[PDB]
């Protein structure tokens, strides 16, 4: 329930990325992926590098696109 | 997986995406057809054509340009202007239907976890159609804006106008075929940017 | 030798038209678009890119920025004086 | 109860994107028209070439998206004036697009003459009751 | 995996806080995207002194809990009082009251970037009935902001 | 060099006789005839063609137009100040 | 910082370039991590001053 | 930062002040990126002043960039003089209504 | 290096600047020009 | 994951401590990295040794940058 204790959802305003309720109030729910989100925690390894280089390895080593070796995703 | 105490299908997307894409394309085409006269008023290609039925060229503008070529050296620029497309003779003006109209063909070629993945494919198809429409809108906006920029630079005397030469022949032909009044029109100088900045004219609006 | 001036694809990135032969990338967490053409990212947004570093930059008349940079799955941006992150998929 | 006054029908994202494109197209045209008006100041108006008279004050609402000659002939026939054409019509037709509501026939003829530009001209003689369309000496 | 809303916020909770504050007596107004909270000075401070009562911290906690529901950039806190001795004393009193209120609000966890504080004294009254002192309706503190996106 | 004057098949198109070796196309939505000879459409009508653009044109004495253009499954025409579409089949 | 202060003693202060006045004594608490122009414009708008860029 | 920053006193600041004539408070809207002389002559013609140049133009001309929507002509002239730097200066005489562009020797 | 309006008739750049660092930082071996610091 | 949460809680102090933006030179040039050693001895072989009072070395060289570095490229 996004527009709870109001008149319900009117439409998705994609210019702001938000729902509009049946009153004149903006909703707190998102309805597009291009909305302002306060993202601070991201998953995956070889972050702050080029990403995971897509070769398949005989060993369990994980190498980034800039030559760095990620010890966390590497199998022991 | 988590704590030490914790230690101690694909065809539904494919059949949903095509139907979602076709349905969203049909709704987009209906919404385009509801606003036919306003789009004709906005994207008026007919009143931008030059004297001898010549489409104006497309110009692109960039401001505050920086390039890190390598270490120890950089290149910066204040403004840059480019000619993306060149002027040519036309017989008909362009219209918005060649840019914005999406393609609709009805797809008539077709349960515990089937419904949720069909819904996911439906959402993916709607998003794909929206992305296609956004790219079409960006393309037509660029092609109109370049023609606006050409007129503004011609007002400020930075481009050259095209030059037209016409040759008027008389009554030409042989005894089996005649043409009464023949005229051959040829444009000889394409529009181009000028590099001599002493002839540029500024505009101050009160 | 004189260094090269810029890349001419950034004018099309500023206008919003993708470069030919490129593929789209999915950007979440903010208002931005990204494309990948020659193992390089082209980003169209009006935010300020802070951490990963870019190779070339252009600016339009209304405040839209176009960037040329290497590929990376994360971007660090400043929105209105607040630092946040954008997530890039499809690499 | 808390409400805010504008509550219209629900919108479509296609129309939203078209509006976002059209606003920037509109203010680009506004800036460029301002620059052109500053650079080249006009001095003459077509009131001298197209004056008004009696029975040119009947009104019309028009939505036309075709050639100039049929619309001009219909306006002249409704204004009870003779219609005259001078010059030869070009092979590429002169196309106009007029969408007005409740304005006079003299104003309609002036707008058609302004939108014709460098290709055709409209003259009105009220003593002879003649509407004349002349083509340009081009090609 | 992506979030579906701004965290710690709900529209029903927003409506409930607005209804509770308007029933108790704190004025909450919204026109367009601007929001205004109007607070009488007698519910916060003592008799014409910049010292908070100990029981007003529950009200300040409720106002902070309402303020955490939105996303915003700048908040403005403005103080108004009545004529007591001169203009310097009432201006310093209003500035001190705004400083203390915004200090407790910034100590609590509102996610704003800038908070501005000013005290205008008795220059802008909202009611021509000026017989009371700190019980007058034109002695108040106002918290104004604009909701962002 | 001097450009060519016209195509002489448009006189037969104006008269209504199809060019030899061509084939018929079906036109719906208006009063028009079309033929296909050399991967080009030849259209005989008295409407005004607006969107797709033509390569050559002739006009008769009574107001009938003859067009030479590339093939397309749709035509945009103006009838009496109203814009509509014509459907071309058999391509 | 101690070594730099010993080597180069400063001689001028920006009080002359930025003096104080009335209605510049309203107070603010700020946490900003972006460009300079928007923050300076917000400070000028809160101080009821015109803003100019050179 | 206090140690490193160097400033100038406002008494000897070499920047053109506001000439506060009545004709120079009219608002304008300028978008220009090019030579200084054409824009200065257009500003003088819009402000109904005369325009004169003392000096010679170099091989590479002085390039400025002014992009404003609502700004006074005196403020535009001040921004032009600031962007010109040490190569050119702009002087305004209001008693005999003239502006002067002086090049650097 | 300051370049003015450069380019051909199809593309122009208004004001070009080419910046290049010529000497990298390095330690000096002449001890006679070193400066001492005494903090009171 | 726990270390990443601890790093995210103390985010605003880390930018104040590792302020790379305040050390950038005039033309957006990152300053070089210098290494210092004191009271150095080397026994190369028998009958001969080499000693030094202080040593200075350049580890990384200055270059043009467009963005300042951040602590997330090191500590995340």
């Amino acid at each position: 329930g996004c527009c709870s204790k109001m008149g319900g959802i009117n439409y998705c305003d994609s210019s702001a990325g938000r729902l509009v309720c049946n009153n004149g109030f903006y909703s707190t729910c998102y309805c597009t992926r291009h909305a302002v989100m306060d993202l601070q925690f991201l998953m995956g390894c070889c972050l702050w590098h080029g990403g995971v280089y897509p070769q398949l390895n005989s060993s369990g080593l994980v190498v980034c696109n800039d030559g760095y070796v990620s010890e966390e995703c590497s199998l022991q | 997986t988590g704590s030490l105490a914790g230690l101690q299908k694909e065809t539904a997307l494919s059949v949903g995406a095509q139907a979602g894409l076709a349905w969203r394309a049909k709704i987009i085409d209906e919404q385009l057809n509801k606003q036919a006269r306003n789009l004709d008023a906005i994207y008026d290609f007919n009143s931008l054509v030059l004297e001898h039925n010549i489409l104006p060229p497309v110009l692109l503008e960039g401001r505050n340009t920086l390039n890190l070529a390598d270490a120890q050296s950089i290149r910066i620029s204040d403004r840059t202007y480019k000619v993306a497309k060149q002027a040519h003779f036309i017989t008909t003006p362009p219209t918005w239907r060649q840019y914005l109209w999406m393609d609709y063909v009805k797809p008539e070629a077709p349960k515990e976890i089937w419904c949720i993945y069909t819904e996911r494919g439906w959402k993916n198809g709607i998003d794909q159609a929206n992305t296609i429409l956004e790219e079409n809108i960006a393309r037509i906006k660029e092609d109109f804006g370049g023609m606006i920029l050409y007129r503004k630079l011609l007002a400020m005397n930075m481009v050259s106008p095209p030059y037209v030469s016409h040759t008027d022949l008389g009554v030409t032909g042989d005894g089996s075929e005649i043409h009464i009044d023949d005229r051959v029109l040829r444009i000889t100088a394409l529009p181009e940017l000028n590099v001599n900045s002493a002839e540029w004219r500024a505009a101050v609006a009160k | 030798g004189i260094p090269p001036s810029a890349n001419d694809l950034l004018l099309h990135v500023l206008e919003g038209v993708p470069p030919p032969g490129s593929r789209r990338l999915v950007v979440s967490g903010g208002d931005a678009r990204a494309w990948l053409s020659n193992e390089k990212m082209y980003v169209r947004t009006n935010l300020t890119i802070l951490s990963p570093g870019w190779l070339a930059s252009m600016t339009s008349a209304d405040g839209t920025h176009a960037y040329e940079m290497q590929k990376s799955p994360v971007l660090l941006v400043s929105w209105h004086g607040k630092v946040m992150q954008l997530k890039v998929e499809g690499l | 109860k808390f409400k805010k006054p504008p509550i219209n029908n629900p919108s479509d994202d296609a129309t939203i994107k078209l509006a976002e494109a059209a606003v920037s197209v509109s203010d680009s045209m506004l800036e460029m028209a301002k620059v052109e008006k500053v650079i080249t100041p006009p001095s003459k108006d077509n009131t001298l070439t197209i004056p008004n008279a009696y029975n040119l004050q009947a009104r019309a609402s028009v939505d036309w998206s075709g050639p100039i000659e049929e619309l001009t002939a219909r306006i002249a026939k409704a204004a009870h004036f003779r219609f005259r054409v001078l010059g030869k019509s070009p092979s590429v037709p002169v196309l106009i697009s007029i969408s007005t509501k409740d304005e006079s026939l003299a104003e309609i003829l002036r707008d058609i003459d302004y939108q014709a530009g460098k290709k055709a001209s409209i003259h009105v003689y009220p003593n002879s009751q003649v509407v004349e369309l002349r083509y340009a000496k081009i090609y | 995996k992506l979030p579906c809303r701004v965290d710690g916020a709900c529209d029903a909770t927003i409506i409930k806080m607005m209804t509770d504050l308007n029933k108790k007596g704190i004025k909450v107004a919204s026109v367009g995207q601007n929001y205004l909270i109007s607070i009488p000075a007698s519910a916060l401070f003592a008799d014409q002194s910049p010292r908070l009562n100990w029981a007003s911290y529950s009200l300040l906690n409720e106002i902070a809990a309402f303020l955490k529901q939105f996303r915003k950039i700048a908040i403005t806190v403005t103080s108004y009082s009545s004529k007591y001795v001169s203009v310097k004393r009432e201006r310093a009193l209003t500035l001190a009251r705004s400083r203390v209120v915004s200090e407790y609000l910034w100590s609590q966890g509102v996610d704003s970037r800038i908070i501005f504080t000013q005290g205008l004294g008795s220059d802008k009254p909202i009611t021509s009935y000026t017989l009371g002192g700190d019980r007058s309706p034109n002695a108040r503190v106002e918290i104004t902001f604009r909701r962002a996106v």
